[PDB]
C-alpha cells in the first residue's frame, strides 16, 4: 500500500513542477519586458541604472 | 494518525476551494486589464504582471 | 483682441480632443464593466465643461 | 507694459521648452509602446497648451 | 500702491531663492546622475519663471 502511495505521489509531483515550470517562464517574460521598458526609460534617463539591475 | 489523516482531507479541501475562488477572482481581474489595454489606457507590462497572476 | 480669443479657443479645442478620447477609451472597456461606473461620471461630465468652455 | 509682456512671454518661452522636451522624451519610449498612448495624449496635448499660450 | 508692490516683489525675490537653492542642491547631485535629468529640468524651468516674475 506504501508504494501505491508513493508512486501516486510522485506522479502528482512530476504534474506540479510542469505547472510550476509555466508559471516561472511567463513571469521571466513578464519580468524581462518590464525590464527593457524600464531600460528605455533610461534611454532619456527617467530613472537609474540601479533600477534597472 | 487516524484522526490526524481524517482532518486532512477536510483542510484540504477547504484550501481547494479557496484557491479556486481566488482562481476566479484574478482571472476576470486579468480580463479587466487586458479589455484595458485594449483601449490602449495602460501599458502592456501591467498585462504580462496579470498574467503571470 | 480678436486674435487673442482666436488663439485661446485653439486651447480649449484641444483639452475638448483629451476628455473625448479619454471619454470614449472609458467606455469601450466599460461595456466589460470598467472601473465602477464612478469615472464614467468622473469622464462624462468633463466633456460637458470642455463643450461648454 | 511692453517690459511687463516681454517678461510674461519669456515665461512661457519657457514652459513650452518643458512641454516639448517632455513630449519628445516620451515618444522616443513611446516607439516601444511606452505608457500607452495615454501619457501621449497627456503630452501632446499639453504643448498644444503651452503653444496656445 | 508703490508700497504694495514694494512688499509684493519681496515674495517673489524669497520664491526665487527658494528655486535656485533646489537647483544647485539638484545639480550637486546630478554630477553623479541624480534621479535623471527629469528633474534637472524640473528645477531649470521653475527658475525661470521666478526669474521672469
Amino acid at each position: 500500500r506504501s508504494v501505491v502511495q508513493t508512486v501516486r505521489s510522485s506522479f502528482n509531483n512530476i504534474n506540479a513542477s510542469i505547472s510550476s515550470i509555466n508559471a516561472y517562464k511567463q513571469a521571466v517574460v513578464s519580468a524581462q519586458s518590464s525590464l527593457d521598458a524600464m531600460e528605455a526609460g533610461y534611454s532619456v534617463g527617467t530613472r537609474t541604472i540601479v533600477d534597472v539591475l | 494518525n487516524t484522526a490526524t489523516a481524517y482532518f486532512n482531507v477536510l483542510n484540504a479541501i477547504d484550501v481547494l476551494s479557496y484557491t479556486q475562488a481566488q482562481k476566479e477572482a484574478i482571472y476576470r481581474q486579468l480580463d479587466q486589464t487586458t479589455q484595458r489595454f485594449n483601449v490602449g489606457l495602460v501599458a502592456i507590462t501591467d498585462v504580462q504582471n496579470a498574467r503571470a497572476q | 483682441t480678436l486674435m487673442e480669443l482666436r488663439a485661446q479657443r485653439q486651447q480649449a479645442e484641444a483639452e475638448l480632443k483629451l476628455a473625448r478620447v479619454t471619454y470614449s477609451r472609458q467606455q469601450r472597456l466599460a461595456q466589460t464593466q470598467a472601473v465602477s461606473q464612478q469615472d464614467l461620471d468622473n469622464a462624462a461630465t468633463e466633456m460637458a465643461v470642455k463643450q461648454a468652455q
